[PDB]
């Protein structure tokens, strides 16, 4: 994208989101980041929005495929199938991985932008890592569980327990746990914790930012339901 | 169990 | 796809459909047609279905992206973005008729898979016409006329009134009427008189076949109730 | 106005 102004990728990204052309979408913000110049809060949000529904339609379709490979081991090609599915996945998550690392993060010196960030490379090991298979699993999950750390580091020193991305960061973390690490017990403690410091902090906000992190406290509670 | 989903600005 | 083998290609389509993965399935189909061998009832549904969803989310972006051009003319990004979206449907719908040109029409000497691929030849320039402006919307919308008419004409000749592909052929010939031709009374009469003709052959039919003969009747019926 | 669906094989 490189002969497209900047403002055009996100005015572009804008009306592939409203079309639910989310790869178009994806590749608008990958060029938008590629010019070099920091993200606003809306344009992390764009960035994001739009991996996280391309990596999400492959990730449902390895795990349709995953299922039916493994009842089939109760010719080769549901596991070549499944094996293009998982290279793609993995090639975009490594894609965003790499935005993150050239130069996303480095330049990242708010909280809000670092923690947004952080979280993000979280969640594309965690993808990596539900797909990984063996030793490299373990060094996978370990970055995965780096980057959730460092963000929630800073998230507890820097933002309110209500803050959105400080409760969205946290929600996935508790997911890793449970999912990915097999630490159902952190999971569940890190859930709840996240719960009750925000329910706390509810009596500071407006009516707007009410709304926004009781959705998130919802969620962790409805993880929190399901876990016990 | 749900992460964000996330997948509407 | 022209090193894997015709069987492999057919499977693989039908895991894709399981995945949801449509780009893939019509990939996956293309291959399969282009091996040369004609196809069977099954493997022809896997085509138009493959394509029929690739195209479906083309249509749907491009009509969304077309609604927010047209109330902008009540920068250049709209309108490009359209385009770029207009020109990747009119790429898909040129592949379609390709291979129904080159050669599954020319083969097709059943009644059965004659009158579906002539059917699909109406779909796909019906689409292309959609996106058309001006005069070459006029040999357009012709192309789909004469395709459709050739299909109705072997239909009736050849396939009893409740037949499910000689149904959806009317009701899609119906469509082509209504919203391209600009002939809604000929869409009514066309549904009208499909549906009529069908219900009197109903008695002749199997439960199984009854009950996939009155659901495209339905559909007819739910034009019918939005027209008049 | 409805054509026929046709996203299921
Ligand atoms: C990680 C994360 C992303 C977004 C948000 S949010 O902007 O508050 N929002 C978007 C998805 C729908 C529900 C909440 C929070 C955390
Ligand atoms: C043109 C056409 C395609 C398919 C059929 S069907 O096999 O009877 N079926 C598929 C879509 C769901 C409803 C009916 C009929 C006509
Ligand atoms: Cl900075
Ligand atoms: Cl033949």
């Amino acid at each position: 994208m490189g002969s497209m102004e900047r403002a055009s990728l996100i005015q572009k990204a804008k009306l592939a989101e409203q079309a639910e052309r989310y790869e178009d979408m994806a590749a608008f913000m990958k060029g938008a980041v590629e010019k070099g110049e920091e993200l606003s809060c809306e344009e992390r949000n764009l960035l994001s929005v739009a991996y996280k529904n391309v990596v999400g339609g492959q990730r449902a379709a390895w795990r349709v495929l995953s299922s039916i490979e493994q009842k089939s081991n109760e010719g080769p090609e549901v596991r070549e199938y499944r094996e293009k599915v998982e290279t793609e996945l993995q090639g975009v998550c490594d894609t965003v991985l790499g935005l993150l690392d050239s130069h996303l993060i480095k330049e990242a010196g708010d909280a809000e932008s670092r923690v947004f960030y952080l979280k993000m490379k979280g969640d594309y090991y965690r993808y990596l890592a539900e797909v990984a298979t063996g030793d490299d699993k373990k060094r996978i999950i370990d970055s995965a569980r780096s980057a959730y750390q460092e963000a929630m580091d800073i998230s507890k020193k820097e933002m309110p327990p209500t803050n959105p991305i400080r409760l969205g960061l946290a929600l996935n973390f508790s997911v890793f746990h449970y999912e990915i690490a097999n630490s159902p017990e952190e999971a569940i403690s890190l859930a709840k914790t996240t719960f009750d410091e925000a329910m706390a902090d509810l009596h500071t906000l407006s009516e707007d930012s009410y709304k926004d992190s009781t959705l998130i406290m919802q969620l962790l509670r409805d993880n929190l339901t399901l876990w016990t | 169990a749900g992460s964000i989903p996330g997948r509407r600005s």
